[PDB]
RNA sequence: UCUGAGAGUUUGAUCCUGGCUCAGGAUUAACGCUGGCGGCAUGCCUAAUACAUGCAAGUCGAUCGAAAGUAGUAAUACUUUAGAGGCGAACGGGUGAGUAACACGUAUCCAAUCUACCUUAUAAUGGGGGAUAACUAGUUGAAAGACUAGCUAAUACCGCAUAAGAACUUUGGUUCGAAUCAAAGUUGAAAGGACCUGCAAGGGUUCGUUAUUUGAUGAGGGUGCGCCAUAUCAGCUAGUUGGUGGGGUAACGGCCUACCAAGGCAAUGACGUGUAGCUAUGCUGAGAAGUAGAAUAGCCACAAUGGGACUGAGACACGGCCCAUACUCCUACGGGAGGCAGCAGUAGGGAAUUUUUCACAAUGAGCGAAAGCUUGAUGGAGCAAUGCCGCGUGAACGAUGAAGGUCUUUAAGAUUGUAAAGUUCUUUUAUUUGGGAAGAAUGACUUUAGCAGGUAAUGGCUAGAGUUUGACUGUACCAUUUUGAAUAAGUGACGACUAACUAUGUGCCAGCAGUCGCGGUAAUACAUAGGUCGCAAGCGUUAUCCGGAUUU
């Protein structure tokens, strides 16, 4: 590569309903503050649609957001927009070098910002903190600066101080420099340099007496200066905070309002000064396919390694493979290798996107993002190589589509077109599972939540032009029967040209913990041994149908007692049919019953949803017994019917504000109560 | 032209320099392989004289071989 | 396949040594029985006109290692000439480079000759040949400039020279030359070339 | 379109208006000859045929055929 | 003399009428398993289905005025052209929807044609005018542009002198619808540019002009033959069948018009129908023939669709135009712009048919004395076992036959298997080092020798000159060029046809299946292990053309 010290790439990570569209638009505008063509005023003149935060925030720009700031090219990316579905977030995280976590201002809960921060801290990647709105009701500075430590305790350092409380918001009291007033209520153009207000000088000093003190964990000379009271150079403490944030020792917090556009220039200055470069970030290594498969890093000079993470179809030129090249330098018109598929891919052309425009750069260096036209066979989750060597892949995706829904094809041709839509929609994110049940028949497709299923439907009907009916998930039952009985089977019949006859006598007995079992009682030669085995099969096929809803009958012990083999009219399949008649007749006599699937669900909650889950299980269904008291949490295991999971994924999640989790494991089939007997039957 | 890749061949033709090649020909005059230069040809200069009498200027670089045929000694200086 | 792999295995079922007799005759014992764990008495239960035709053709290409497409190439080449096509083809059957080198006292086996030729140790008329299938013609000179001192095989063949009127050779000067077309009487007669040329009209 | 077609248009449009004028005045001469027969308009057509057939405006065959027809029908007068 | 091989198959059985199947080839081949590579090509057949982007056919300043900019005190020289004027554009490439007929091919006829640029052949290459282009200023809008008024150049446009020669008119002179001559009547010929020379006068070179006669080229027109099936398609036909005059096409021609009539064709099949680009030819057979008209080559039709015209020698013009249709795109919304059956690339489809790759190195085509410019043609190169050809993955010796395993069924033996182990050797290819091409025996370029009418001299030409041209290519390959067995073999069948079976499981079920047919209790027919055999980086499977089938 060239100048890897400057190829600092970042990701746009915004909270749900925290102005995702708004915050993303302001980040584009400030990143768009390059006056070579007028991108500043061009972004200033944008007023877009308002349907959903994530959707409009994504569709306003392209995923690849290549911009520059005064020395360095930055590739901002906002692919994740969701209830914070994990895979896109972590994939972008491995693509990005650093990230900004947007805090919620309408309320103080911000239940999903803590989740994205958990995911970010999981990878040791550096981050920064910034409250989205300093003008929204409920956006209290004290609330945020106390809640961060109460919920997480990450030693976040609040650097800059605002001026006003959600109505009087008019500037920032800068800590590193003098005060900066922002009279703009939007569309940031000028910053008013002012001296620090007198009444808050001490407000600085204390924090100042802490700030250097907060970076006092790096050297002893800083402590000596603190004892002396001698001021440390602002550049020195700035670099100390940079080392802290890149090393995840602490994280700075800044203030501003997206709807008011105040103090984001300060954020950009901080990003340039303190956020890391690929040389400054740790080495998140990949994995090969041989058994030990890696003792290597990117090395960033000329081994070309780049993770294939997203593809989008431009109508003019076909597919577009967006890739962040981790190492090496690549040109166009060259065949790259995919060892996961062992295939050649010709790089027809290269392209870079800023907001929506194409820039054909014939060469891409390490530490950048780009898109490729060509490469019509590669999917996401893979790593691209051109040296004919096995690919090293770094993938730790988290797939939790805990809810599934059945999508109903209107026709077998509709089934085929929906499978084509599945092929299109699985290349972007295959975490969703699809099953075509052999018994229930309806196609089950997994999703995260209401918005996830909604967006899948939107791509199906609009992006894919595929129209398919939607239904309800399908996993039905099992059948068995009550107390034993013994009947006979006599099939004297014929269909095709001659006589046929057969007759057997069997015992129809339940076996609670054993499947099909055969016991013979032929002592007087009523049935030759040749007919012992076929009759068993006649039983094994007869249980498949039930008189209530038609599920196979299991947990039955069969005991053949007697029979009659006649002359040429007798044949083995006639005995099998007679045994089938006997089995069905006895099943009708012995009052068949049904069994429902039962999953064992374990829920671990600190304190919040104890009574909520108790009442949900008691009201809906399930088998429960009291409490488990784990180290600092409450754990409840319930053996609950699998039907009860319908909407439970969002009944628990809605009550938990998105902070719920569980484990779904199938336990066993259990007797169906009379209510279930009335519901399912037609 | 014809032959193989890395193996060119072009049968010399007194063809109209304004009509495309690889078509019907009034008279084919000579052949030559331009890969290895040894100047093997089957020139006639009998009907080619008539062609030059009625124009029929061959392709661009034929004039060099025309010098070897020595027609300049018998065509342009034929009025004095 | 360019090589049969195991060559004694070829003489097992065939019962004919590709050498004079010493192929499967002196390696500890003489194993001239046909292979197969299912082996049993077989005297007249597997031989027919079709079977003997296959046997002759198989031993014929085994003696030279000709692939199917090259076999049809040689068939068309001998079609290009007239007369008794069987005997003329048989004369062309010696036109292999490795076969000649073996018959020139320059290689104890045609397999060794082939693998020397591919290695580039042979010089065919100021043109080193790596393909050992080139067609011989009378009046060809060969050299073994320098990749022969380190080869004990070529020297051992040189001391065990072969006498032939259709070619000339100075084995002590590493010189060989194709003189005239070979004679039928100098070559094994158990092979029948007619049935194969009857068998080759299938294009 | 391409610039070369624009240049060809910018030329041949005016050349075609000129040719239209020449053809219509030749037509007018033919009309005046059709009204009455005289040697003066015969000379007029003689001149005009050479004016127009000189360029590509009028084909030699057409001009010769028309003048031959007019002089032939004149031969009886 | 070119030149010919079948097999099984009903039934108690035998043949016969006679069907079937494959053994064989071919294929834009497709698919499976796999797969180093050389060289030879080729590499949408689905949707003339819809397409972003780039080139896709432009050139000339020594044709013209002038503009812009450099140098120069200025003049002027130079660099580029906004434009005009000249020419190429109709070449060429691609497609096969249409078209079942002069369309191909073929033999001839055009007593009825034309055909710049290029052949022959001569007459000269003037006198002017009056205009606009470009530009300037204004009007309308972001702009593209559009509109208005002023100034002019051109080898541009249009009169004016003569027309050598032709052509027309008339008279005389020809030939089996003809052609040739003489005289007279009439008409209309050019434009200049550059260079050398010359005080000048003027002369010359060279380009171009005009008209003239003659090649060739291409196009048009005439027919004969050859150029699918359909009668479970027998009437069609009123510009229809001809005649007179006129218009008309490069010419003839109801091609068309006015008038005059009512014929003309068609059972040897018109018309209607569907199926179609045609040929040389690719493949299949010995052939009569069939197969299809790959690619290429020739010819014809088309350029989003229907017309219509436009100049130009030549077009109703891939990439000129208008209308109308249908679409798409932009519009700050008033209006505009366009057509990949061009190169690719992209979307869909299918099983699938590739690079928006390089240089114009060569060739070619165009423009131009000249240099020079264009050239998604061209030549290469990328990719694909897609076909063809060619090569390796070792080789010399090497054991009563290493170890294990298999059968034999504990016993020996065989068996895997010279395969192994072992010694020795090697390197096309893998890979380091230097060599290393022709392709350009062309083309430019001026001075020389010479030729040549002139000569005052440049220039017109032939023999040598190097500064001149390489993507391909420090390429293939080669001196053990470094090391090194190292860098590498699968596939099908094994009851018979059809050269290829043992052990185990197995129970008309599982399954094989080209056919005959197998498997219901130890199956040489299935499934696995081992072994055998045949082809091989190809082997298996499918479709379709033929041989076999002489089985219309």
């Amino acid at each position: 590569t060239v100048d890897l010290i400057n190829f600092r790439n970042f990701g746009i990570m915004a909270h749900i309903d925290a102005g995702k569209t708004t915050t993303s638009e302001r980040i584009l505008f400030h990143s768009g503050r390059i006056h070579k063509i007028g991108e500043t005023h061009d972004g200033e003149s944008v007023m877009d649609w308002m349907e959903q935060e994530k959707e409009r925030g994504i569709t306003i720009t392209s995923a690849a957001t290549s911009v520059s700031w005064k020395n360095c090219s930055l590739n901002l990316i906002d692919t994740p927009g969701h209830v914070d579905f994990t895979v896109e977030v972590e994939r972008s995280l491995r693509v990005l070098d650093g990230a900004i976590a947007v805090l919620d201002a309408q309320m103080g809960v911000e239940p999903q910002t803590e989740t994205v921060w958990r995911q970010a801290s999981r990878y040791e990647v550096p981050r920064i903190i910034f409250v989205n709105k300093m003008d929204k009701t409920g956006a209290n500075f004290e609330r945020s600066v106390q809640s961060i430590q109460q919920r997480l305790g990450v030693k976040a350092v609040p650097i800059q101080l605002p001026i006003g409380a959600e109505n009087d918001f008019n500037g920032i009291i800068d800590l590193i420099e003098e005060k900066v007033y922002f009279f703009d209520g939007g569309k940031e153009e000028k910053a008013e340099e002012k001296p620090i207000p007198d009444q808050f000088k001490d407000q600085v000093k204390q924090m100042r007496a802490h700030l250097v003190e907060e970076v006092a964990n790096f050297d002893d000379q800083l402590m000596a200066d603190y004892l002396e009271g001698k001021e440390i150079s602002i550049a020195d403490i700035k670099r100390c905070i940079r080392k802290g944030v890149i090393g995840c020792q602490f994280f700075p917090v800044l203030c501003g309002s997206a709807f008011k556009n105040k103090g984001i220039k300060l954020l950009l200055d901080a990003v340039v000064d303190f956020l890391p470069s690929p040389v400054d970030v740790p080495q998140a290594k990949a994995y090969g396919e041989d058994g030990n498969e890696v003792l290597i890093s990117a090395s960033d000079d000329a081994p070309f390694v780049g993770l294939a993470f997203k593809v989008a179809t431009d109508p003019f030129v076909g597919r577009l493979t967006f890739v962040r090249v981790y190492s090496g330098v690549l040109k166009s018109g060259s065949y790259v290798k995919n060892v996961r598929k062992n295939k050649k891919e010709r790089v027809s052309r290269l392209v870079k996107m800023h907001a929506q425009n194409r820039n054909e750069i014939e060469e891409i260096r390490a530490g950048d993002i780009c898109a490729i036209i060509g490469l019509k066979d590669t999917t996401t989750g893979e790593t691209l190589v051109d040296d004919k060597i096995d690919v090293q892949l770094e993938a730790m995706q988290f797939a939790q589509p805990v809810i599934s829904l059945a999508v109903e094809p209107k026709t077998k041709a509709d089934q085929e077109k929906m499978s084509i839509a599945l092929s299109k929609l699985a290349e972007e994110d295959p975490t969703f599972k699809t099953f075509t049940d052999p018994e229930t028949g309806q196609t089950i497709i997994a999703g995260m939540g209401e918005l996830h299923l909604d967006i899948l439907v939107d791509r199906m009907r609009r992006e894919f032009k595929v129209e398919v009916n939607v239904g309800a998930p399908q996993v039905s039952f099992r059948e068995t029967f009550n107390k034993e009985s013994e009947v006979e089977g006599k099939y004297i019949k014929q269909s095709g040209g001659r006589g046929q006859y057969g007759h057997v006598k069997i015992r129809f007995e339940p076996n609670k913990d054993k499947g099909f079992e055969f016991v013979d009682k032929i002592v007087g030669g009523r049935i030759p041994r040749e007919y012992i085995k076929p009759v068993q099969a006649g039983l094994e096929n007869a249980m498949a149908s039930g008189p209530l809803a038609g599920y196979p009958m299991i947990d039955i012990k069969a005991t053949l007692f007697d029979g009659s083999f006649h002359e040429v009219d007798s044949s083995e399949m006639a005995f099998k049919i007679a045994a089938s008649l006997a089995l069905k007749e006895a099943g009708k006599v012995c009052s068949p019953v049904l069994l429902e699937p039962i999953m064992a669900i374990e829920v671990t909650v600190p304190e919040q949803y104890f009574g909520d889950t108790m009442g949900d299980i008691s009201s809906r269904r399930g088998l429960i017994e009291g409490t488990e008291q784990r180290d600092n949490v409450q754990v409840i295991k319930a053996k609950v019917p699998l039907k009860e999971m319908f909407g439970y994924a969002t009944d628990l999640r809605s009550f938990s504000q998105g902070r719920g989790n569980y484990v779904m494991q199938f336990s066993h089939y259990a007797e169906t109560p009379k209510s279930v007997v009335n519901e399912i039957i037609a | 032209r014809m032959g193989r890749v890395h193996y060119p061949t072009y049968r010399i033709v007194a063809v109209d320099s304004r009509v495309k090649r690889d078509g019907k020909y009034i008279a084919l005059i000579g052949h030559l392989n331009p890969a290895l230069k040894e100047n093997k040809c089957k020139i006639d200069e009998a009907v080619a004289l008539e062609w030059l009498n009625k124009g029929a200027k061959p392709t661009d670089t034929v004039r060099s071989l025309f010098s070897q045929t020595g027609l300049w000694k018998k065509f342009v200086e034929s009025k004095k | 396949m360019k090589y049969t792999g195991s060559i004694f295995k070829r003489s097992r079922r065939l019962g004919f040594s590709l050498l004079e007799n010493n192929k499967e005759f002196s390696k500890g014992k003489k194993r001239k029985t046909i292979p197969g764990q299912h082996g049993n008495r077989f005297r007249s239960s597997t031989m027919s006109g079709y079977a003997q035709q296959l046997q002759e053709k198989q031993r014929m290409q085994y003696m030279y290692g000709i692939t199917d497409k090259q076999f049809r190439r040689l068939f068309r080449l001998v079609l290009k000439q007239r007369g008794n096509l069987a005997v003329n083809l048989f004369r062309v059957l010696e036109s292999r480079l490795d076969n000649i080198v073996y018959r020139m006292g320059f290689a104890p086996t045609r397999r060794s000759a082939r693998q020397l030729v591919n290695h580039g140790h042979v010089l065919l008329n100021d043109r080193t040949v790596d393909t050992p299938s080139i067609i011989l013609n009378p009046g060809d000179k060969v050299r073994l400039k320098a990749k022969t001192i380190k080869i004990p095989i070529v020297k051992a063949a040189s001391e065990s020279g072969v006498v032939s009127p259709f070619v000339e050779t100075n084995n002590k000067t590493f010189e060989g030359t194709y003189v005239r077309f070979p004679e039928r009487s100098e070559l094994p007669a158990g092979i029948n070339e007619s049935y194969v040329v009857e068998w080759y009209k299938r294009l | 379109n391409i610039k070369s077609n624009e240049k060809r248009l910018r030329q041949n449009i005016k050349r075609n208006l000129n040719n239209k004028g020449q053809k219509t005045k030749l037509k007018t001469n033919v009309k005046n000859f059709h009204k009455e027969i005289n040697l003066d308009n015969l000379g007029n057509v003689y001149s005009q045929a050479d004016r127009l057939a000189r360029k590509g405006i009028i084909s030699t065959n057409r001009a010769r055929r028309l003048k031959s027809r007019n002089v032939a029908v004149l031969n009886k007068t």
